[PDB]
């Protein structure tokens, strides 16, 4: 047989969806590990029959099991769902997004102190700015990038840039499309403004000292046009 | 810029004021401060904050941590807050925010993320500290594993493996037995501490097994727990800086339970199974519990007080001990009486710890569990606790938790290493996914190392798919797991070089502060009071008031979340 | 799915059931481990169903299987069977007591030389004794204790216990309840006779020599009243 | 028990809400809180508190202290608060409430008053951390037991002795000239580090240094402080995490302050005599403050602004560095604006630190009392700061001491080890009683034990006789003094063992983290803004406003407290 460590796996995964399934035709509300496995041997099933697509699976096991065929939390505990399973064109991975139709109940459920919205950046300046990707692709910048050392495709006052960075929440990044034009909201860099690295425009503290010998830096290395 | 709470919640978990639902009990953990900045919060990914020059510092720090925890809810006895955690050199270096001096506000000084950091998100996961089980069978080497994958990092007893003694008592008697486990215990990445033979009434035999490396005694009554044996070993204890661990004369051969307790003279002792059902005085050994000087702890089986647990033990009992089938009840009448009080006296602080009696009479992976098991079924029955101030369970979950991590600890002579999430201590850390609080932990962290953690298919293009089992990490391998791995010992051991002596890779540490923990020492389970058994009803009475608790016909954290 | 190493145990468990469950229906007769999984599967799906208690488990797989339904010997190989099963309330331990009735074959079987009594502490002196538990609660004391220094609840001649202990077998206990009276059968101690602990009343020989001063002590510490 | 106020105070010291005038000052320092439980106070004593099974345990613990400073009122960046200090292995092991839990209420766990801890009665002191003083000349080693007589513990800066270099710079240059002083410095209770000459344009000479154990470079004018060493300088200071000190190009020769700020590129760099009468770019050296990088101290004879700050100076100068007669002024239309701004500017923390320049242009001395002269100038000229809460001078109090405490720690790398009164940090204590604040101390503690005091006559049958004067404690002497001294060198010396290499006893700790501190670093000194001075009038301007003071006529801290 020459049973790879995987294959050993897949048999466990197989026989506890055999078990789901005699106790669903027992009628009793599966639980989280046994509704993961029913519907994990029918995707197992699906693609050994090798005559479905992974695009036709992902879209078949929405709501596999209905909210009553399940306890309750159980659809809001497994969101998602991944399963690997060999095609007749090789391995594959099943990814279901919402496999358990979701009912009211919610374990680990996190209840607000207020709706109220969050006020990030709290006291900055916000420095609005005009920006153009001329370049012929796509760019996207980070919350924490310094704006003024950005891919040289995008077009916008570098000077009004210089020691910034965008006022979205951190970890977001902005899209400029390829010939999109925006208008981005700027708050100047936290601690310090020891900004190091990037592009090495700067390299130092963003003060109005080390400004002229970045913008000449900038200048010099295409970003200013 | 204004974000809209929901969003800020998806991306960083929640801030204070917010209310998370533990598992799906009913107990509401609210969260009491958040330590960020809002705007400065780190996220680990592409084109995100933990970037070279950005929320990645690019100028060296003595405190560039080694790991990073992002935006973790920690659940502590030290409170239940929001903050970035950082550990450095297998220890917390630093708990606050993370990140970036040099472009960010609000940077906690010692908590630099650098070139040398690793990153864990931990937004909209649960932070604790790893369990302590303090009373250990050491019968097989499997209850490891399945201690591990219930949140469990040490574990305090003994054993020579599947033999009777063992199989009975948590006892490594003698120097060679303790030398063999000791030896033994480098293979796991479960942190030991081994107890000996306290039965005895002679001083020679008791100090050569602390000298040998036991972190205490326990005293069985398997091996006859006489006042005499209880002063010896008291004794030798209070002279070696070590714990006593008791399991009473169940059959008042030598005395009542007040001649135990006056055999004990007011000195530290830990006492397992508090309850009686696994064994003490009958029918008043919980009698103990409302003294200062008794360290008391319960066992698995007993917690919570459901409508099968009385039933159960009719028969579990003779089992463990090999009873006549000739013997029938007398705890038919006994066992529901105490069984009810002990679930109270847990809400009520009486009850410090909880504890396994693993693979004899209580099970290894059922700690966590059945300690916020109890947590849900009181806070259903009782209500809300008086002592709470908002709408949450803030206090009644430091109560809780205290009696897995910090009070086991504290009791035998580890909190200075372990017990809590503090910086300074060693980083074994258990992280939680709020749905799976307290019945299935997501990643175990042992000095600073992932060990143990949920994982999926091995061969997989991601660690997601199916089948999710959990499996031993890096730091349970190699030489790798003696960084990761303690064996704790006594000091006279320590100090007399037991490590090299024996050979010993793992790190090697002294138990201190045992002889002089009281209840007043505890964290959140401080309480005395007078207990009274009603020697013809078998009611328990704290402070002359019935203490009781109606049986659960379902628990929390059980059929949702098991197959079988 | 998040199995645990105990879960993993448990599928092979309901596995090997499942097999013997397809043996027994080919009519075949089971063997030892056949029988003990078949009967742990039962117990599992009752469990699982949450209907039953333990209770009514323990009592109702009391011959589950019967002796035409198993090989010989296998009953008497099996006296009992126990099982960890999750109950709506919880992980609980089935414990059943002759799961699979027995037949008269018997492998391992001990057959006596002899019907014959074994005369336990065979020539050693007898002595009589009323002992009454005075105390609110009752107690049992050892084979090998110091009869002498049993708890403080129990009235008796304690100078006609001095140096002796019960003539029962080795490891049994004699129970005298909370008021009631009983005739004891005490033998003098084996060997050396250099009793230490227990209540510290003698801790030396139990000579005549330290008789005076054990009854003292015995006196002093609430024995002897 | 009811106590009356008066009586409580008398007893032990003030409560959560008194005010204590800092010396002579208009200074009020408001108690916080208080960490004592009423009742609970340990009083040493016959018949008192701190007595065998009483306040002092007889349970042996693991934390019991070396020594107790009971009620203690600690004045710290971290807060003007009431507490016991508790001082284990040189080190302060705890601060809250001392005792023994076994008999009292509320103790902190790791404050265990045992049979090992001896006695030091705080009640009514005043107890800060030890003075760090980072412009030393080592010019005489008779400035030592004066710095110790004026609460100043560290000594960081240069010198070889009584030769023109040292007389006119921080410097002790090459490798042999370090390793002879490193040497000398074994005499000492003073903790030293020594700076190397920065003011090379060659990298081999500076790199020298720093591994014969420099902890940084003083670049001063006097050996040619032009942009060329500035970058060479912080270059191999960037390199080897040690600090550089500046004293700058007085006399434009190479450029203007404009062109020296440009050659330090944002790099860190400790300003020594920011106003500029000490040295530096005439008349605008002083707007190197506005910079956030650059780590600004002012030396003593500027501070405070006197009726004869200005006549002293324009001689003062004539004999430090040798000039004619036949000169004159230039010194007088520049000066009053500088000197003048220079208190104001440190009022609103753009100077955060207070230094020396000890017998080369300042006094040894004069440290602390004129930090407090200034202080106290300060809030009889502009009254309560804005910042304060309550009837009180709180963050005045802490931005001042933050000045020759922390500030100087965190700029010099040893902020780690000392600098302020918290847990962990070498014990590095001064006692004040409140009447002498700032002005005169009662004890000084190193590593744990007392090194210098205030003592009276030696025959005498008790301490307190006349004549009363400082005098060398045990901790100063023997081979003790290796046990509460330190020698502080830089990560690659100490790395590559010159403590063994120098045959040094003394304690021996690298200087780390000097490179990444700016001003947002430093406490309650963390200002920045636009420092700009008029070229024809000499005043100067924080943000376009006119940034002044007016000279004062008499000064606190001074003719009530001094013979001559
Ligand atoms: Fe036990
Ligand atoms: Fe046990
Ligand atoms: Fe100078
Ligand atoms: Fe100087």
């Amino acid at each position: 047989m020459k049973l790879t460590p995987k294959e050993q796996e897949k048999f466990l995964l197989y026989y506890a969806g055999e078990v789901a399934r005699k106790r669903k035709e027992e009628g009793l509300k599966l639980n989280q590990p046994e509704a993961i496995a029913y519907i994990s041997a029918h995707i197992m099933d699906e693609a050994r029959r090798g005559k479905k697509t992974v695009a036709q699976l992902m879209e078949e096991c929405v709501h596999f099991l209905k909210k009553d065929e399940v306890m309750p939390g159980v659809g809001n505990m497994v969101p998602d769902l991944g399963v690997e399973a060999n095609f007749p064109d090789g391995t594959k991975l099943v990814t279901v997004n919402w496999p358990i139709e979701p009912d009211d109940f919610k374990a680990g459920e996190i209840k607000f102190a207020s709706d109220k919205d969050i006020e990030l950046n709290a006291g900055k300046e916000i420095t609005e700015l005009k920006v153009t990707n001329k370049g012929p692709k796509s760019l996207h910048v980070g919350s924490h990038f310094h704006f003024f050392e950005a891919n040289r495709a995008l077009e916008f006052d570098r000077e009004k840039a210089y020691g910034k960075r965008l006022d979205i929440p951190s970890g977001n990044t902005l899209r400029i499309g390829a010939g999109e034009t925006k208008t981005v909201h700027l708050i100047p860099i936290g601690g310090s403004k020891k900004i190091i690295g990037m592009n090495g425009l700067l390299n130092g503290i963003a003060d109005d000292l080390h400004k002229q010998k970045a913008l000449e830096k900038a200048k010099h290395h295409g970003f200013i046009k | 810029m204004k974000m809209k709470r929901q969003e800020y919640v998806n991306t960083y978990g929640p801030t204070t004021g917010d209310k998370v639902r533990l598992g799906d009990t009913d107990l509401w953990a609210e969260v009491e401060h958040d330590y960020t900045v809002y705007g400065e919060e780190l996220k680990f990914g592409a084109g995100k904050t933990i970037r070279e020059g950005m929320g990645q510092s690019n100028s060296p720090d003595e405190n560039t941590l080694d790991l990073v925890i992002t935006n973790a809810l920690i659940i502590d006895y030290t409170g239940i807050y929001k903050a970035d955690i950082g550990i450095k050199n297998g220890k917390i270096h630093g708990i606050g925010k993370a990140g970036n001096k040099d472009m960010q506000d609000g940077v906690t000084p010692h908590m630099v993320v650098g070139v040398g950091t690793e990153a864990l998100a931990g937004e909209g996961m649960i932070i604790t500290a790893g369990g302590i089980d303090s009373h250990t069978h050491f019968l097989s080497p499997q209850q490891f594993p399945t201690a591990l994958a219930n949140g469990v990092t040490t574990m305090f007893g003994g054993g020579t493996g599947p033999v009777d003694g063992t199989n009975a008592t948590t006892i490594t008697p003698g120097v060679w037995n303790l030398h063999r486990m000791l030896r033994a215990a480098e293979e796991y990445g479960m942190n030991v501490g081994l107890l000996g033979k306290g039965n005895s009434s002679s001083r020679a035999q008791l100090v050569e097994q602390v000298k040998a490396g036991a972190i205490g005694f326990k005293l069985h009554e398997d091996w006859g727990t006489t006042p005499s044996a209880i002063d010896h070993c008291l004794s030798v204890a209070d002279e070696y800086d070590v714990q006593v661990c008791i399991h009473t004369d169940t059959v008042n051969e030598a005395g009542y339970v007040d001649d135990t307790l006056r055999a004990m003279n007011g000195r530290a002792i830990h006492a397992y199974h508090i309850e009686g059902a696994g064994g003490g005085h009958s029918p008043d050994v919980i009698t103990m519990a409302g003294e200062v000087n008794i360290l008391p702890s319960s066992t698995t089986p007993t917690i919570p007080y459901t409508i099968n647990t009385v039933a159960e033990h009719l028969d579990m009992l003779m089992t463990c001990h090999h009873l006549d089938k000739r013997i029938r009840f007398s705890q038919s009448r006994i066992r529901p009486g105490s069984i009810a009080a002990e679930d109270t006296l847990h809400d009520m602080g009486v009850i410090a710890m909880t504890s396994s009696d693993s693979q004899a009479m209580g099970r290894a992976g059922e700690v966590i569990p059945r300690t916020w098991q109890t947590a849900d079924k009181n806070k259903k029955e009782f209500g809300r606790l008086t002592e709470e101030k908002g709408d949450n369970d803030n206090f009644r979950i430091k109560r809780y938790i205290s009696k897995y991590t910090i009070n086991p600890a504290i009791t035998h002579g580890v909190s200075e290493y372990i017990g809590s999430v503090e910086e300074g201590k060693i980083a074994d850390l258990v992280v939680w996914n709020p749905a799976f609080f307290g019945v299935k932990p997501k990643i175990i962290i042992k000095g600073g190392m992932v060990v143990f953690s949920e994982m999926g298919d091995s061969n997989a293009s991601v660690p997601t798919p199916q089948p999710v089992y959990y499996r031993e990490m890096f730091g349970h391998h190699g030489k790798a797991k003696f960084d990761t791995s303690i064996t704790f010992v006594s000091k006279v051991a320590y100090e007399n070089g037991i490590k090299e002596k024996l050979g010993l890779e793992r790190k090697v540490l002294p138990v201190k502060n045992c002889r002089n923990v009281t209840k007043k020492d505890f964290k959140f389970n401080n309480t005395t009071a007078k207990i009274t058994v009603n020697p013809e009803t078998f009611e328990v009475f704290v402070n002359g008031k019935l203490c009781t608790s109606k049986p659960a016909t379902e628990v929390a954290l059980a059929s949702r979340y098991t197959f079988f």
